[PDB]
């Protein structure tokens, strides 16, 4: 029913105190006066997304040697759901598996495999970057920006013209825009 | 007395795979002793399933993996490949380039649609016992080199299953040759050099290879048996404008003029010889050989043996247009092969119903099946005696 | 990098200096240098057979987007707002092409990978001593070159003969490489 | 007459003065150098070459009087030259390919120069396996490898050793029925074994100094 255009030059984000929100700043049309005006706009709700490499067996982690028991995208589940999660302060998440490639310099890592794909809020904190477990070998995604992860998920290339649907309006202002 | 259905395969085939195919002899071939790490998990192979469906790289844990996923799908084709560095069925896995083919078995092949100038007797799609000997001569001939001349002892022969024959050289040395090699060895066992339809396919000179001296000796055996009696080639004068076509230009006239006075396809090679000592003796190719190599020496292809990761038709499979079984070879009883007698799976299925699993005893392929054992057994000798001491 | 030492001296007659136009993201391109290709732990160069990896599809785009724009100039009679775009949008390509083996030998780099690295550079002191090879062949000398530029000394007092001389040394390197160009930068 | 051939192998792990690895560079070059003008100006088979070649030899002390096995000079000084010479010539390709060129010139030379018997040692204590036969088993199949032997006119079949080599290591023979052939072995006269021993040195010296170059940093 309302949708409004901008042309962005510059982001913003503050991990460290805003987690999880950018600012977009540019360029408005004023069909009034005739002119272009400053704007911002705020994106909220950014999603950690983090990627789970299973192991090909068991590992007993005291020992260090195989248990023989198959591993399974299940097994990986029921790991991170009752053991990852309860542990460092998570409460709701969406997991899934999925299909990646990897040609980079991390040892030992397949070029195409399935990893458990997991999203939640930025607010929760951040799981270290080596962590292992019985059932994953390694974990990606960590300590990924969401400035990053906006631009590449929505395939921002540079300057642009953007599309905003369902524009809000702010209590309070933010910006001297 | 009933047309054999082909319709019918699907019906066949489930039992044969439940209750006949040799699981245990297959693992035993394929797996050579259990001597290497992962002989048997890195093998491909290549199953031709309904609707003409080709998936290529397969792979397969041990025996029972094996059974069970031949049982639950049930392939119309079965083919083998070469052992690789990583498991078939995993080489998405590893990056690109690091997925190669390392050692696969020395694999000919011979086939009745190599002798389409020589049989004048069936047409292309048909086979008879009379032009069947094209294809024992050509074993004997063969078998003799790779036994004598390279020195390779364990050697399977296999019926193709309506028109030729696969020999599988499984020697453990053999099994990891570079390709070059392997065209090498094709290139010493090749003689007719067939091209684009050239009129002249075999050139000999005057000092002639040991190997070329013993393969005239053999077909000497068979050659007037086959070539003079039962094919005539000396009957019309269509048939012998094909042999002149190959001699020399001064001699088709003294040749017809010996021949219009003749009256047997025996007193017209006898003149022949004749004519091509007197011939000879003047001015020596070696006229009386060349016709004879030229229209009974087998012909094989350089390309199904120079690759190493080559797909080639698996031994105890069935052809789904003829119905008969890829049958081993006996080595012992070759000039008296039958390519006739083979039994099928419908022949034996229909009087069992009127009546660790060893139901193929009272079979009828397991006459056949006695060869396989034979051929399995004389390799634990090799490992068991070279090896160990 | 390999560096040839300069002919220190004085220079009566004329001499051509010319340059590699990409060397390095030529040898990308070249030999099919890319992550999801090349087998590490010096690494051995791809098979030929190989199809084209993503970091080489992406220096294609590049400079297949500079010949459009280059014959696209070639027009006359044309507005003069759109001469002056299309020869920053050339600019833009070119800037962006030579810098690409930056992401590969930089310690702070988010791509780095040091025997990647090792192997473009390799090759690409090997094509410098094959050109030199060349140059001196046809009675020719190279005073200087580093990695890229080439200065040669032509014994030529004839202007039109140096740059008839300056461009039969660029189909000469041409003729045995497919992608990388050289590039007529000035005369002395 | 001495065993001064040497498959260029294991460098060495000695150490020596400034003075004498700059003499034995020079001298190598020197000895390279001559050997290409010997064979521009001469053929391979002449009287000349071979005296030139070999007074050449002595002049630069590369073969001459003995001493205790080891620190025997001229193989010392031989083995040292090489070795120091690769790392000039492993930079270029032209360098490389003219090397390589003139490397087996030498070496053909020094083996025309063993004695009939000397051989079979040599070869033994080559790459892997070389034999020979005897008389008994020559005459034995006399009559065959005369006929599997190439069109060469005549049946001249002089005093000249036989080997009996594998069948793959005499691969470029057997694949146009140019030797004879019995349960995985080849008998070869003398040329195609001088030519197969200067293919593989070939192919060990190319890939030493297609290594050569990587590490030279
Ligand atoms: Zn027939």
């Amino acid at each position: 029913e309302q949708v409004f255009h901008f042309y962005w030059l510059d982001a913003y984000e503050d991990q460290y105190n805003q987690p999880g929100v950018v600012f977009l700043f540019g360029k408005v049309w004023i069909e009034s006066a005739e002119t272009h005006v400053s704007c911002c706009v705020m994106v909220k709700n950014i999603e950690r997304t983090l990627y789970f490499l299973p192991r090909e067996m068991k590992i007993d982690l005291n020992t260090g040697k195989e248990t023989g028991t198959p591993i399974s995208m299940k097994d990986v589940y029921e790991e991170f759901d009752e053991k990852i999660a309860t542990k460092y302060k998570i409460m709701k998440f969406k997991s899934k598996p999925v299909e990646k490639n990897y040609a980079f310099e991390i040892p030992d890592v397949p070029e195409k495999s399935e990893y458990l794909e997991v999203k939640y809020s930025a607010e929760m904190p951040q799981l270290p970057q080596d962590l292992k477990g019985e059932t994953f070998s390694h974990v990606f995604g960590t300590n990924t920006s969401s400035l990053e992860l906006f631009l590449m998920n929505r395939k921002i290339k540079g300057p642009c013209w953007l599309e905003v649907k369902s524009p809000q309006l702010l209590n309070q202002p933010v910006s001297w825009c | 007395m009933e047309t054999f259905d082909p319709t019918e395969l699907p019906e066949l085939l489930k039992l044969y795979y439940r209750r006949l195919f040799p699981y245990s002899q297959y693992y035993r071939w394929l797996n050579y002793g259990g001597v290497i790490k992962n002989y048997f998990q890195h093998r491909e192979f290549s199953f031709t399933l309904k609707d003409d469906i080709y998936i290529r790289y397969q792979s397969f844990n041990n025996q029972s993996d094996l059974e069970k996923e031949m049982q639950k799908m049930n392939p119309y084709k079965i083919d083998i490949g070469a052992v690789y560095s990583h498991r078939p069925n995993q080489h998405n896995t590893v990056k690109l380039g690091a997925f190669q083919a390392q050692e696969k078995e020395l694999v000919f092949d011979i086939d009745m649609t190599d002798y389409d100038d020589v049989r004048r007797c069936c047409s292309s799609a048909d086979i008879c016992p009379k032009c069947w000997t094209l294809m024992t001569m050509a074993i004997r001939i063969i078998d003799r080199a790779l036994k004598e001349d390279f020195g390779f002892k364990h050697r399977l022969w296999v019926y193709s299953g309506r028109r030729g024959v696969h020999c599988w050289v499984c020697d453990e040395s053999v099994r990891k040759l570079s390709s070059a090699v392997r065209s090498g060895i094709v290139e010493y066992l090749s003689l007719v050099k067939g091209g684009q339809d050239v009129k002249k396919k075999v050139h000999l000179s005057e000092k002639i290879h040991p190997f070329i001296r013993k393969s005239i000796n053999i077909i000497k055996k068979y050659f007037e048996e086959y070539a003079l009696v039962n094919q005539d080639i000396l009957e019309n004068k269509e048939s012998w404008d094909k042999i002149l076509a190959l001699v020399p230009e001064t001699i088709h006239d003294e040749l017809q003029q010996s021949f219009q006075k003749s009256h047997n396809s025996l007193q017209r090679w006898e003149h022949l010889k004749k004519v091509a000592s007197r011939y000879q003796n003047n001015i020596g190719p070696w006229l009386e050989w060349e016709i004879m190599l030229q229209y009974c020496f087998p012909r094989l292809d350089i390309n199904v043996s120079k690759g190493i990761n080559h797909l080639l038709k698996s031994p105890f499979s069935v052809h789904p247009k003829t119905g008969r079984i890829s049958v081993p070879i006996d080595l012992q009883k070759v000039d008296q092969f039958d390519p006739f007698t083979v039994p099928t799976i419908s022949f034996i299925c229909r009087e069992l119903d009127a009546i660790r699993t060893r139901d193929y005893k009272k079979t009828s392929l397991a006459p056949y099946v006695k060869v396989f054992e034979h051929f399995l057994e004389n390799l634990d000798k090799s490992r068991k005696g070279e090896l160990l001491k | 990098g390999l560096v040839l030492d300069p002919k220190v001296g004085f220079y009566d007659k004329f001499i051509l200096l010319l340059d590699f136009n990409s060397l390095y993201p030529s040898i990308i391109q070249e030999f099919n240098i890319c992550f999801t290709t090349v087998q590490r732990v010096i690494p051995e160069l791809p098979d030929p057979s190989l199809e084209m990896g993503i970091l080489p599809r992406e220096i294609r785009k590049l400079v297949e987007r500079r010949k459009q724009v280059k014959q696209l100039m070639k027009q006359q009679d044309l507005n003069p707002d759109l001469i002056l775009q299309y020869d920053i949008r050339q600019k833009a390509l070119k800037l962006t092409a030579n810098s690409m083996y930056g992401c590969l030998g930089f310690s702070y780099s988010r791509f780095y990978a040091k025997p990647l690295a090792a192997l473009v550079t390799y090759k690409g002191r090997e094509i410098l001593m094959h050109t030199k090879e060349m140059v001196q062949k046809m009675n020719l000398e190279v005073i200087y070159g580093d990695t890229d530029s080439i200065m040669i000394n032509t014994n030529s007092t004839n202007l039109e003969e140096v740059f008839k001389l300056g461009n039969k040394v660029k189909s000469e390197v041409n003729k045995l490489y497919k992608l990388l160009e050289i590039d007529i930068d000035g005369v002395f | 007459y001495p065993h001064c051939l040497q498959f260029y192998l294991q460098p060495p792990s000695e150490n020596i003065s400034l003075i004498e690895f700059e003499n034995l560079a020079i001298d190598r070059v020197k000895l390279l150098k001559s050997v290409e003008n010997l064979g521009v100006s001469y053929v391979k088979g002449t009287e000349q070459y071979q005296s030139k070649l070999e007074s050449e030899l002595r002049k630069l002390k590369f073969s001459y009087r003995e001493n205790l096995e080891d620190e025997y000079e001229p193989r010392r000084r031989d083995h040292i030259s090489h070795f120091i010479l690769r790392l000039a010539y492993c930079q270029s390709e032209e360098l490389r390919r003219w090397f390589i060129q003139q490397e087996m010139d030498l070496l053909r030379f020094r083996f025309s120069i063993l004695p009939k018997d000397k051989i079979q040692d040599f070869l033994k204590d080559s790459q892997l396996q070389f034999e020979a036969i005897s008389d008994e088993e020559k005459t034995l199949r006399e009559q065959e490898i005369v006929a599997s032997s190439p069109s060469l006119s005549g049946l001249k079949l002089g005093f000249e050793s036989i080997y009996k080599i594998p069948f793959a290591d005499a691969l470029d023979l057997f694949r146009g029925r140019k030797v004879y052939l019995e349960d995985g072995f080849a008998y070869v006269p003398l040329k195609d074994i001088v030519a197969i021993i200067l293919n593989e040195f070939r192919a060990k010296l190319s890939k030493a100094l297609a290594l050569t170059a990587r590490s030279l940093p």
